């Protein structure tokens, strides 16, 4: 109703970004959503990941389209427990293992710190 | 879980015919389907009520949109209750087909002569 026809996470997120700004009015204090600061890593490229050990993607189970077009029964089937290990195993871990407790990030968020300078 | 007699009751001459009496047999019977039927492959394999109910009501309006209105019919039995064949009647007017029958059903005359087929 606001941002036009998108997809479904954009208003999931306008949802939940607007259910705490109506909890912050209901409360009294009208509070604008503040986006917080992150470091993140952009000079990254493929050859810091030479190293790494390759593994092959899940296999996406999908229904023959002769058998498919004729009915409405789901086209793809959910991965198995032994996959989904296997996947989520596959996951880099690019994020900071310490951000729940990082005191530096709390402070950078506590000012208004500018670092491209 | 198990019919193991049929008696008549003794209403006026308490009798019962061979079917009432003994073909109540087929309550028991082990060859009753009790799970759904929907072809995967070119085969009927079982499924869940949901899905084949879905499966049917899909097959329907499909029909229904390529060919139009009255051409689904619905060949219901004459053992059903009240209530099944009336709800059978409100399904086929929601598919916009008039072809409510029977194959068990004869031509009537009495409701041309009388009024009523009763
Ligand atoms: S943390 Fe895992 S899922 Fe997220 S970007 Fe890195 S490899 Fe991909």
């Amino acid at each position: 109703a606001v941002t036009g026809p998108k997809i479904a996470i954009e208003a999931i997120a306008q949802g939940k970004n607007a259910a705490r700004v109506i909890d912050s009015y209901l409360r009294g204090k009208l509070e604008p959503i503040k986006e917080p600061y992150y470091v993140k890593q952009e000079d990254l490229t493929p050859e810091d990941f030479k190293d790494r050990e390759r593994k092959p993607r899940v296999p996406l189970k999908v229904a023959n389209a002769e058998e498919r077009k004729n009915n409405f029964r789901e086209i793809t089937s959910t991965m198995t427990e032994k996959e989904a290990i296997a996947e989520a195993s596959r996951c880099l871990e690019c994020g900071c293992m310490d951000y729940f407790e990082c005191q530096l990030y709390k402070y950078v968020n506590q000012y208004d710190v500018d670092p491209q300078r | 879980n198990l019919i193991f007699d049929v008696s008549p009751v003794q209403s006026n001459e308490g009798m019962l015919c061979a079917f009432g009496r003994f073909g109540i047999k087929y309550v028991n019977d082990k060859d009753r389907i009790l799970a759904p039927l929907i072809k995967v492959n070119g085969e009927l394999s079982k499924t869940t009520f949901d899905q084949a109910l879905i499966e049917t009501a899909k097959k329907l309006q499909a029909i229904r949109a390529s060919y139009g209105k009255d051409s689904i019919a619905i060949i219901a039995s004459q053992r059903l209750t009240n209530e099944e064949a009336l709800l059978l009647t409100k399904l086929a007017q929601k598919l916009d087909t008039t072809v409510i029958g029977s194959f068990d059903l004869r031509e009537s005359v009495l409701d041309r002569i009388f009024g009523l087929n009763a």
